[PDB]
């Protein structure tokens, strides 16, 4: 993914919320982000 | 250490012709070219005798093991 | 034994020797300079001597030339 | 060449150093034939066909899609189609994660449907990411590189580094009848005892002649028989 | 020599103008190794020709050369005509600075009397930056019997 | 062409802090930083030559060129005041960057 | 008749052998020791505690060798060549002063003799210091010899010069079988560490140490030091733009496997995974065990408190890793001279005389512990009067290491053989050409191919031809004749003299600021980066030509490493060449007319800016000319004599131009073994071998460098 | 060409400076956003910076993670540790003129979570010398006393150093 939590400048990870959607969670901050991501580099 | 007395290709005494050399040197000033040709040797060789000569002798006598 | 291992600045302590005997100079043979070899066969050819150094030899055991 | 070479032959070591494979051509051309007798055997060709590895994530699951374009078979000439790719992707590794499921699409896309030390699948995406642009895809896997050349007269001959001596002899395009390669164990496996020292008194000869030094080969042939 | 200097500087000038016709067996500086090394190596083949061909008879290290008691053609064409091109581990010398080897000549310098091919003779005497590029070989050389 | 930017990118700072400087001059509640040199001589200021260099030649006559710091401020920067451990935090802030002055030799 | 330009340039040469000799390299460094060294070794152990009371303690005021009074220093030695045949040691006492108290808290002193100390020959303590040819002959010595050598129990020892690799600084060598590998070797006085940064695969960096079990991870290291965001450790060592962040970006995917979460969690995992677990005040292996080892104790030199330049140096040498793995030419050579520092006579003895000092006053405290508990009373004297029987190992010792050759030091554990090595004699070149040598210890002999050819970066530095022919070749290596091998001067006001000409300091400017330009390395610590570093080198080099004092302090900048550095720590050989200006050199004609008329020496050529030192790696940064008709406008430096790269061995050779140069390698074999003369004495001087020649005779064609020698 | 003069203006107190590590900029509309709930504590003698941040409470909050794991937070403790420099100066400018201002202290805002502390502390069981960076580490915790009433004000410091010529 490489993205940074805007809250706390950390590494993010993809955790699957509560048994069936996917948002951006870290275990830094308090953070959630529900949006569908890209991973495309030439 | 001391002028060797012949010469060692050909056998010339060239003993006789150091004190000269150095009489020939200091006073009456002159280059050690003329000043060795007007001296004695004519060739090359034993011309090499007083030209390339080192004194260690007056060197040594400074350390006497005698009275001083 | 100077083919095989080039050293040809030898023959230069000769020339820039023979010639430093006859005018009573002891000459200089430092790196990257120096007694020229041009004007130390200049000395030595108007004392009566070869440029290059080469003289003939009469032999020893037989007297003849040296061919 | 040199004492290095010897001792690389005398020890009779398991790897060597700086294999070669000489393997030759059936006919004479700078076209499809010589130039695909050459793309059939190097390897990993996915980090050119690609042009990006992207994961996106739709609400339940996860793509992996691979772009896969058609301009790069047009130039370095090879035999595969789409559904060759997920065939390659389908046997990729050994077992890592790869037994599931494959998809073939229209416009040539293959998405890896992905299903479940919290929080796994990221860790998983970031594996599978980072070993993916290093997989094989058609060609052979333990020859570096291919290098097809001219010899003193009009011919096309080429020449591999690899050790396996047994699928570039099985190979469309090469005729199996002479090769040779350094490794004298690769020779060994594929052939016998006996082309084993037949390869080692000409692999002794050729250490020696490239430097003058004739030993009158009934003495390399005496030592090409106690060893065997 | 001053047409074999000059038909080589002009592929250093190409090189920064763009790119060279690269020889498919390797990249673009393995190839321009390859060719330089070629034409400072056909240098000291046919100069060393020209000087055994006007070479008197009855001297000592022509006629050694002639019969094999001592010495090689080379070695009296490297002795009067020119010296060349000291190679060190099979290629020409490497950077022993950082993007260049002596401090004497400019950065990306690829010319030959920069990177290793000596010109002056054994006559003549040796340029400090071409005795250094020769006592480098001479030592390698040499400690290979150690 | 190390000497090209040593002229090209000085006047890229002198007017940088010329626009900092007194483009703003009325009021703004709001601070700078700057970088003075150690061992000052025991005052002048900038002086705006003929549309050249800004140069300081403090008192003391002894003269201390210097202009111009670096983009570390990308990050939020806001200085605050502090009393005898009782009350702190009364902030003025911006930073509007930095310059850096030099002692010339 | 007239004074030329590129004939008098010559002339810089002998006026360089003048005031500083060709052996000086033995003579500065003895002369270093015993006057600045041998003050700051009791500086660190100048008072001794007991364990009976805390109310005794003996306190080193003052040291000194062979002084006490308004009287000469020590009227009478014996002379150096009666002690060759008495078969005795060239040595003087070392006096100190110590403080003498007692309950009664009375104040006195006393000079006491605690040892002998071996004196080198004519270095400011020998009898031979600027002695007249009349004075030299009346004590029966040679006035020729190089000196600079010990003669012990009779015969003659020679400390040789040692080179090692660049301490408190980072090499980067390669791989292509495991991966590449970062040293960064600490120069501690305590303890030697070496922190070593090894990879395995696929940029699973994890740095190791002899003192840590079962390794871990960088960024969890770093982070317990003090980088706790993530956002910068991601731009630290990756920039903007670069193909560096799809390499590092695993080990931060596996901070999150782990000890994440700054140091409630983190330096515990760090701390967890030590060696030497230090029993006595053990409990506190939570948070005080992991502290001990990212400070002082372990892994570097740095003193601080709150680690922001500790957390950024083993940071930005993982940026020195990262840009390795992307283009493999990113690396450093070991075989660079730029690499290797040279170690002298004056640092051996101080740690010996360091070794024999800490164990004198460990034996005379165990031998006053059991005096003083025995009777009931206070003993007034005899604890100064107990010190004779104590100070006998310290010289025997000294001694000892000196006429064997191991120097075995327990705490420091660099145990080698062979460092003094005995005089030869052969003739007078024999002599003088062992003074000037320098023996590189090898790891192993087996595969090694790479220390023993000629490197292009010894040009001047080292000579090219001096190399023995047998086990030994090109591991022993000769210094030239215009070299100088430097020392440390105060590395102290270099760091404030950079802030005065404006670098911003660390704890200010952004964790995410190198995409600007060159970063200011001291001595391998970062300081903060200046804008602008061609105009920062520029003043640097115009304050070090008025005097800074311009010994090593250097600088230089490096372009593929995006940095500059000031190198102010000596040990390191350097030569003097002339500046030019722009257009043409410095050294005018009317310069060397008043050089050989009187004035205007050598030393105040280096106060007026003609001629300055240049380093190996800091001439990286110049551009030389060799003679006086290649004046191009785009040059730095003017060198002196293109004939001082021959070193004095290698300097008998009549063309060695002319000559291929194995030929000139093997007289330099052969001249060491030629028999003839050797010293003035050698009538009056008994030895175990020595030839001589009847008639010798002095050479035809003469060399420049042989009417210096 | 004029010039605009430089004064020290006198030196009396003593100043330090945020140097927030964690937000640079709005890029459009009056950037940075500097909040204004803060109001956080202060220690001397190892200068053991602490500021606090509140959270956001109706957006991107995720409830579940933070009342599931640890207590229901609305802090966000930040902490920083100061070192002396010199050279430094602040400066502001009124129409004509520059004052400076000594400011003696540098520090830098770095985000160290305190409620992992808080949660770990919890969740356990649910040496006169020590010669640097010990004692340095282990005296960090003892005051804390100075939580802090968060002010502002342009006629202490401005009407402060301008009426001392
Ligand atoms: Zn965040
Ligand atoms: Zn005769």
């Amino acid at each position: 993914m490489l993205s940074f939590c805007p809250s706390c400048n950390n590494m993010l990870l993809i955790t699957s919320g509560d048994s069936g959607v996917y948002t951006l969670a870290c275990r830094s901050c308090p953070y959630e982000f529900p949006i569908e991501g890209i991973e495309i580099y030439d | 250490m001391i002028v060797p007395v012949r010469c060692f290709s050909c056998g010339k005494v060239v003993g006789d012709k150091w004190e000269s050399y150095l009489n020939l040197l200091q006073e009456d000033e002159l280059d050690e070219g003329t000043a060795l040709s007007r001296l004695g040797l004519k060739r090359y060789c034993c011309r090499r005798m007083i030209l390339t000569h080192v004194d260690l002798i007056e060197k040594f006598l400074r350390y006497n093991p005698l009275e001083k | 034994g100077f083919p095989s291992r080039m050293t040809v600045g030898k023959m230069i302590e000769l020339i820039s020797g023979k010639a430093g005997v006859l005018n009573g100079t002891l000459e200089y043979g430092t790196c990257f300079g120096g007694s020229k070899l041009e004007d130390m066969s200049k000395i030595l050819v108007d004392q009566g001597f070869n440029y290059s150094g080469k003289d003939m030899l009469y032999s020893g055991i037989t007297g003849e030339c040296l061919q | 060449l040199g004492v290095p070479r010897i001792k690389e032959i005398i020890n009779a070591s398991k790897v060597i150093s700086t294999p070669i494979i000489n393997a030759v051509l059936v006919n004479d051309n700078d076209e499809r034939a010589a130039r695909v007798v050459k793309g059939r055997v190097e390897k990993t060709l996915l980090s050119d066909v690609a042009f990006y590895v992207q994961d996106v994530y739709k609400d339940n699951l996860s793509f992996i899609q691979v772009r896969i374009d058609l301009g790069t078979i047009d130039k370095l000439q090879l035999e595969l189609t789409i559904e060759d790719i997920a065939v390659a992707i389908t046997r990729a590794s050994k077992l890592k994660i790869q037994a599931s499921d494959v998809n073939i699409i229209g416009k040539d896309r293959i998405a890896i449907n992905v299903f479940p030390s919290e929080n796994d699948v990221f860790y998983r995406m970031q594996q599978l990411r980072r070993a993916l642009p290093d997989v094989v895809v058609k060609g052979l896997p333990d020859i570096s590189r291919a290098v097809i050349n001219i010899r003193d007269d009009g011919k096309r001959e080429l020449l591999v580094e690899g050790y396996g001596l047994r699928d570039v002899m099985c190979t469309d395009g090469v005729i199996g009848s002479r090769t040779t390669t350094n490794h004298v164990l690769e020779v060994f496996s594929v052939l016998g005892i006996e082309a084993a020292r037949y390869s080692i008194i000409r692999e002794i000869n050729y250490t020696m002649s490239n430097h003058g030094m004739s030993v009158d080969p009934r003495h390399i042939q005496l030592l090409g028989d106690v060893m065997t | 020599v001053e047409i074999a200097y000059h038909k080589c500087d002009e592929l250093i000038t190409l090189f920064n103008k763009g790119e060279l016709e690269t020889q498919p067996g390797c990249n673009e500086e393995q190839t321009l190794e390859a060719k330089i090394g070629g034409l400072l190596s056909k240098v000291r083949e046919e100069v060393g020709d020209v000087c055994i061909n006007e070479l008197d008879n009855w001297n000592a290290p022509l006629i050694m050369a002639t019969c094999g008691s001592k010495g090689s053609t080379l070695n009296v064409s490297q002795m009067v005509a020119v010296v060349g091109q000291q190679i060190i581990s099979g290629n020409r010398v490497p950077d022993g600075f950082q993007d260049r080897s002596l401090p004497h000549f400019p950065k990306n310098s690829k010319t030959p009397q920069s990177k290793g091919f000596v010109r002056n003779s054994f006559f003549s005497g040796l340029s400090p930056p071409e005795f250094l590029f020769h006592a480098i070989s001479g030592r390698e050389g040499l400690v290979d019997t150690a | 062409k190390e000497a090209a930017a040593e002229l090209e990118l000085l006047n890229a700072d002198h007017q940088h802090i010329l626009r900092k400087l007194k483009k703003m001059n009325n009021k703004p509640e709001r601070f700078m930083v700057f970088q003075l040199p150690t061992r000052l001589p025991a005052v002048g200021s900038i002086r705006v030559h003929k549309s050249g260099k800004l140069s300081v030649k403090i008192g003391n006559v002894v003269m201390d060129i210097g202009k111009g710091a670096e983009t570390t401020f990308l990050q939020d920067v806001i200085a605050l005041s502090i009393a005898d451990d009782a009350s702190s935090a009364e902030l003025l802030g911006r930073v509007d960057g930095k310059i850096v002055v030099t002692p010339q030799i | 008749d007239e004074i030329n330009t590129a004939q008098d340039k010559w002339h810089l040469l002998p006026a360089f052998l003048k005031v500083k000799g060709l052996v000086k390299q033995h003579l500065d460094s003895f002369n270093y020791f015993v006057d600045t060294d041998l003050k700051k070794i009791i500086k660190a152990n100048q008072l001794i505690l007991s364990d009976v009371d805390p109310e005794f303690y003996l306190k080193y005021v003052d040291i000194r060798v062979g002084k006490k009074s308004s009287s000469s220093t020590k009227d009478y030695l014996t002379p150096p060549h009666e002690c060759r045949l008495r078969d005795m040691t060239y040595s003087a006492p070392i006096y100190v002063d110590i403080e003498y108290t007692r309950g009664r808290n009375i104040i006195m002193h006393k000079d006491v003799e605690i040892g002998r100390m071996p004196i080198m020959l004519r270095s400011n303590k020998c009898i031979l210091y600027d002695a007249d040819e009349s004075k030299m002959a009346k004590l029966n010595e040679c006035p020729l010899d190089p000196g600079g050598y010990f003669i012990v129990n009779g015969t003659e020892k020679v400390i040789l010069v040692q080179e090692q690799l660049s301490k408190n600084r980072i090499i980067v060598e390669a791989d292509e079988k495991k991966g590449i590998v970062q040293a960064s070797v600490t120069s501690s006085t305590h303890e030697r560490k070496s922190k070593t940064y090894v990879i395995t695969k696929n940029g699973k960096i994890y740095l190791k140490h002899n003192s840590i079990a079962e390794e871990i991870p960088i960024a969890i290291v770093l982070k317990a030091c003090g980088i706790l965001s993530d956002l910068e450790i991601m731009q630290l060592v990756c920039g903007n733009d670069s193909s560096y962040q799809d390499i590092f970006a695993v080990n931060l995917e596996e901070s999150s496997k782990l000890d994440i979460y700054t140091q409630q969690q983190a330096l515990e995992y760090i701390g967890a995974k030590v060696k030497t677990m230090r029993r006595q005040k053990l409990t506190i292996l939570q948070e005080g065990i992991e502290a001990i080892a990212t400070t002082v104790i372990a892994h570097l030199t740095v003193e601080a408190l709150d680690f922001r330049e500790k957390a950024l140096y083993i940071a930005m040498m993982t940026r020195r890793v990262v840009m390795a793995m992307y283009n493999p030419k990113m690396i450093d050579d070991r075989d660079y001279v730029g690499n290797k520092r040279l170690e002298l006579a004056g640092q051996l003895i101080s740690l010996l005389f360091e070794d024999l000092f800490k164990k004198f006053n460990n034996d005379f405290k165990l031998s006053i512990d059991k005096v003083l508990k025995k009777p009931n009373r206070a003993m007034e004297y005899d604890a100064l009067l107990s010190i004779n029987v104590h100070s006998n190992n310290i010289t025997s010792g000294l001694n000892r290491a000196i006429s064997t050759g191991n120097w075995s030091l327990k705490r420091f554990k660099m145990e080698r053989a062979g460092v003094t090595h005995v005089l030869s004699r052969l003739s007078y070149i024999s002599a003088l050409g062992m003074m000037t040598r320098i023996s590189s210890q090898f790891e192993k002999s087996r595969k090694v191919s790479g220390p023993r050819a000629l490197q292009p970066s010894q040009f001047g530095m080292l000579c090219t031809a001096d190399t023995p022919e047998g086990e030994a070749c090109g591991l022993v290596k000769n210094l030239a004749l215009m070299t100088h091998i430097t020392t440390d001067d105060e590395e102290e006001p270099i760091k404030k003299l950079c802030y005065v000409l404006g670098v911003e300091d660390i704890t200010l400017i952004d964790s995410a600021s190198l995409h600007l330009n060159y970063g200011v390395y001291l001595n391998g610590t970062l300081i903060g980066s200046i804008r602008f570093p061609t105009k920062f080198v520029t003043q640097f080099r115009h304050l070090r030509r008025t005097g800074k004092v311009s010994e090593f302090i250097s600088i230089y900048s490096n372009s593929h490493q995006m940095a500059v550095h000031i190198a102010t720590d000596g040990g390191r050989i350097c030569r003097p060449l002339i500046i030019v200006s722009d257009g043409q050199s410095r050294v005018k004609d009317i310069h060397l007319r008043k050089l050989l008329d009187g004035e205007l020496d050598f030393d105040d050529f280096l106060k007026l800016g003609l001629v300055e030192y240049l380093d190996v790696n800091e001439e990286n940064d110049s551009y030389i000319a060799l003679y006086e008709k290649d004046i191009v406008p785009s040059m730095t430096h003017l060198e002196i004599e293109p004939f001082t790269i021959l070193g004095a061995v290698a300097g008998l050779i009549p063309y060695p131009h002319h000559n291929q140069s194995p030929r000139n390698t093997y007289q330099c074999a052969m001249g060491k073994q030629a028999i003839g003369a050797i010293a003035y004495n050698q009538f009056k001087r008994i030895d175990t071998l020595l030839y001589l020649m009847t008639y010798p005779q002095q050479p035809m064609v003469k060399t420049k460098t042989i009417e210096l020698i | 060409i004029e010039e605009f003069p430089l004064k020290i203006s006198g030196e009396e107190e003593s100043l330090h400076v945020f140097q927030y590590a964690n937000r640079p900029r709005l890029v459009g509309r009056k950037p940075a956003e500097h909040p204004f709930i803060s109001a956080a504590r202060y220690k001397p003698k190892s200068h053991l910076w602490e500021i606090d941040i509140p959270l956001d409470e109706q957006a991107f909050y995720n409830k579940d993670k933070a009342e599931s794991e640890w207590n229901g937070v609305n802090v966000q403790t930040l902490k920083g540790v100061g070192v002396e420099n010199n050279g430094q100066y602040a400066a502001f400018v009124k129409d004509m003129q520059v004052y400076l201002v000594p400011i003696e202290r540098v520090a830098q805002l770095k985000p160290f979570f305190k409620y992992i502390d808080d949660a770990n502390v919890t969740r356990k069981q649910e040496q006169n010398r020590l010669t640097g960076s010990l004692l340095a580490h282990k005296v960090a915790d003892e005051e804390a006393n100075i939580e802090l009433t968060w002010a502002e004000g342009t006629f202490e410091q401005f009407k402060d150093t301008i009426v001392k010529e």
